[PDB]
RNA sequence: AAGAACACCAACGGCGAAAGCACUCUGCUGGGCCGACACUGACACUGAGAGACGAAAGCUAGGGGAGCGAAUGGGAUUAGAUACCCCAGUAGUCCUAGCCGUAAACGAUGGAUACUAGGCGCUGUGCGUAUCGACCCGUGCAGUGUUGUAGCUAACGCGUUAAGUAUCCCGCCUGGGGAGUACGUUCGCAAGAAUGAAACUCAAAGGAAUUGACGGGGGCCCGCACAAGCGGUGGAGCAUGUGGUUU
């Protein structure tokens, strides 16, 4: 908690029902490790289908900042949103998880 | 850096009393590249020094350094063990120039009405004992002696 | 008599005659120290002066150390008892030997 | 050589030993002297060209001296890879050797700086350590003779592979299928080389009438 | 009940005690020994710890 | 006073069908090797069923219980820690009767026999030379290890102790998952062991080796990469760009 977070939509618009299921995922991921990031950074795409030639595909890119020297990229691709959403916070959640056990290695 | 073999500057001296202590005293006083400045800084607090200790200031000057200067500090390691400070002894070259940037910051710290005023109270009283610059070097020298066991 | 026993987390240092009778000790602990200190070497030199210079000065220059133990101390603990007023005979460690014995711990995983 | 050294592979060329050291048979390599000498006699006569491939330190110069009597060629360092199978790049290395002994009687050495000319001196001084005997060779030999197994190993297998006769080390050390033409008894001293060479070397000389 | 014994009364320096008592125990084996028994070790570890000693002297 | 276990000797080591057997002796007792001039006269090999032995763990009674230690508690590490760490600690670990009959019970390699280059050194027991005091040296036999030729092998590697060349006999496999599961049967005090499918489902699963990438693998080195120093940003006000909202 006490956290903000940034959208953008880069090739669309971003909808009310979208925002809410962005929150729900990463809120998860980041809920764990709270008391170690500030903000966290979304951006959304869409490509393909009627928009472009090409099978349908939606990017999620998610960029994290830690308060101690933390860089995370990921990104991701799904022929949905919501399922492309699903893939990065589970890879976010790997590595937050991985810098944890490198600060308590003790 | 990776090579380990750093150059030796060319250690000056001043014109009027050619010692090079001086030279590396007024290089720390100065912040935007003038020098013209620091002299007058310093040859109106020397002067302020003999106006009121009636003696020679280089002495007073000398002796400074010398009681200020710790010759040993504690350095931070974790390459064995967590969170450990262990001592380690300064060579005289560093331990000089080290004990410059305690008398500078201090003088800047302290009240005053100028820079030659601070700066000349500080050495009087930094060569009497008493003095702010002092303070620090029995803080840095009792984290030696406290940690005098290496952990 | 010197009994000195030495460990990773503490050095030990008894004193006491040939008929075993204890007359003064001090350890790391006792100095001053605490936690990982103790096994430091240098702990072991400030806790052998301080229980061996009050022996000193009540006579018997002889004096004979038992090491009982590894430790990083029990190498400077000599040149603390060394850098004194006394004379020594024995320099041996009466440090114990099982033959098979016992079943010891488990190995550390960290 | 000895009891831990000895090849079951010389066992019908084996006569008798002794304590330690081994005992060659002088009686069935007299055939080969003959059937050797029979065949550089008999192949001289035609005109072919021939090699020696020696570097051991011991006959360095001896093999060196032996090249000068006939018009034969001689390899004194080591072998150095692809100097047969790879003729084309030796050609090119030749080639290239022939044209900078003339290149050092130009006046051209003046005009370059004092680097570049050590180099092209290391350079020339590298090439004749290597390519001596081979200057006015122009072509492939047909017979190739070799002094020492061990040490030129790669020489003996470039012959087996272009398909050349050859002569080999075939005392205890080294596999007698290799070679067709069998002289054992070469490792003992330079008596047994020069014993053997001189005789193979005259031989080459009447051949050439 | 003893290992070693050095009987010296008056060495020639303060740290030279040292070389007669640190070479003596380690002919001897005490430190290693002990760091053995302080973990149990299975007859795998024995059978490993065994070929490195030996590996370590002969070669 | 008690219980349990035997440093050093100790390995490139010995014995045993394996599992396994190491502080010392003594008793009873099995097997192997060699020598030779007593003898037997193919009385051999393998082995379906069956039978015996069979690490630890665990079970059924009776004893014992020092130390160590599932479980269970407590103190910490952690978002969490029913774990790793630490302090205490039950069953069990030990003995005598018996059950259980499973392990990476591995040399991941069934047994017997004949043939097939060598090099090193370790035992056991002979022969001969020799100092004939043993030793040493040289060889035979039966074993035990390490390199390696031919040959085999997909390759790694095996290689006179074959994974080579041949004969005889037993067991065993026929794509993967479902599954060593379900039903039934036999044994077992139980825990469970052995025997052992089908429906349905995929077009793969898998082996050796190569190439890169990666590694909280190892070694070395480099950049204002850190450290050290100097001065700023992040706060204030105002330039000016982007988002967002608005239009
Ligand atoms: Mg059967
Ligand atoms: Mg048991
Ligand atoms: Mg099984
Ligand atoms: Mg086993
Ligand atoms: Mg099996
Ligand atoms: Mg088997
Ligand atoms: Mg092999
Ligand atoms: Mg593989
Ligand atoms: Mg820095």
């Amino acid at each position: 908690s006490s956290v903000k977070l940034i959208l953008q939509g880069r090739n669309l618009e971003v909808s009310d029902n979208v925002r809410s299921h962005v929150e729900d995922k990463v809120g998860k991921s980041v809920a764990k490790h709270s008391h170690l990031v500030r903000e966290v950074d979304v951006r959304l795409s869409a490509r393909g289908g009627d928009l472009s030639k090409g099978p349908k595909l939606r990017r999620c890119e998610v960029t994290l900042f830690t308060k101690r020297h933390g860089v995370i990229r990921a990104e991701e691709d799904a022929e949905s949103l919501y399922s492309s959403i699903d893939l990065v916070s589970s890879i976010i959640q790997r590595k937050l998880r991985k810098i944890k056990d490198k600060v308590s290695d003790h | 850096s990776r090579r380990g073999t750093v150059e030796e500057k060319t250690a000056k001296s001043d014109p009027i009393y050619r010692n090079r202590l001086v030279n590396m005293l007024v290089n720390r006083i100065l912040k935007h590249g003038k020098k013209s400045l620091a002299y007058q800084i310093l040859y109106r607090a020397v002067k302020k020094i003999q106006q009121k200790t009636e003696t020679n200031p280089l002495s007073v000057l000398r002796q400074a350094i010398r009681g200020v200067t710790p010759d040993i500090a504690v350095k931070a390691r974790r390459v064995g063990g967590s969170t450990h400070q262990v001592p380690i002894e300064i060579g005289s070259t560093q331990g000089k120039a080290l004990a410059i940037r305690w008398l500078l910051g201090a003088a800047r710290k302290r009240p005053g009405r100028n820079m030659a005023f601070k700066l000349s109270s500080e050495l009087v009283d930094a060569a009497k004992g008493s003095g702010d610059a002092v303070r620090k070097k029995e803080e840095t020298h009792r984290m030696a002696e406290a940690n005098r066991a290496f952990a | 008599v010197i009994h000195v026993q030495a460990s990773f987390n503490n050095t030990i240092v008894t004193v006491t005659d040939v008929r075993g009778r204890v007359v003064s000790w001090a350890s790391a602990g006792t100095c001053g120290f605490r936690g990982t200190k103790r096994g430091t070497p240098f702990a072991a030199q400030t806790a052998a002066g301080n229980a061996i210079r009050t022996v000193v000065e009540q006579g018997m220059q002889r004096a004979e150390v038992m090491i009982k133990g590894p430790g990083l101390g029990r190498d400077a603990a000599l040149r603390a008892i060394r850098r004194s007023g006394i004379l020594l005979s024995f320099v041996r460690d009466v440090t114990p030997m099982p033959h098979n014995g016992c079943r010891p711990p488990k190995k550390r995983r960290v | 050589h000895g009891t831990r050294k000895w090849n079951p592979r010389m066992s019908p060329y084996i006569s008798a030993k002794c304590k330690g050291i081994h005992i060659i048979n002088l009686t069935r390599t007299a055939r080969f002297l003959s059937e050797a000498c029979d065949l550089v006699f008999d192949a001289s006569s035609r005109g072919k060209q021939f090699l020696i491939v020696g570097t051991k330190n011991k006959a360095a110069d001896s093999v060196a001296r032996a090249a000068i009597r006939a018009r034969c060629h001689y390899v004194n360092k080591k072998w150095l890879g692809g100097m047969l199978t790879n003729w084309s790049t030796t050609e090119t290395r030749l080639h290239k050797f022939r044209d900078l002994r003339m290149e050092q009687t130009a006046g051209r050495l003046a005009r370059l700086p004092k680097r570049d000319a050590a180099v092209v001196k290391r350079q020339l001084s590298h090439l004749q350590t290597y390519l001596g005997g081979i200057k006015y060779m122009t072509g492939l030999p047909d017979i190739v003779i070799i002094v020492d197994q061990q040490e030129e190993y790669t020489a003996l297998r470039e012959c087996i592979t272009l398909g050349i006769p050859t002569i080999c080390l075939i005392d205890t050390n080294c596999n007698p299928d290799l070679a067709d033409i069998s002289i054992p008894a070469n490792d003992d001293a330079i008596a047994s080389i020069r014993l053997i060479l001189t005789k193979l070397v005259f031989a080459i000389c009447e051949g050439r009438s | 009940a003893y290992n070693v014994q050095v009987l010296v009364d008056d060495n020639e320096n303060e740290e030279r005690l040292l070389n007669r008592f640190r070479r003596e125990v380690m002919r001897a084996g005490v430190i290693q020994e002990c760091k053995r028994r302080r973990y149990f070790e299975n007859k795998q570890e024995e059978k490993k710890r065994k070929h490195r000693e030996a590996a370590k002297r002969n070669s």
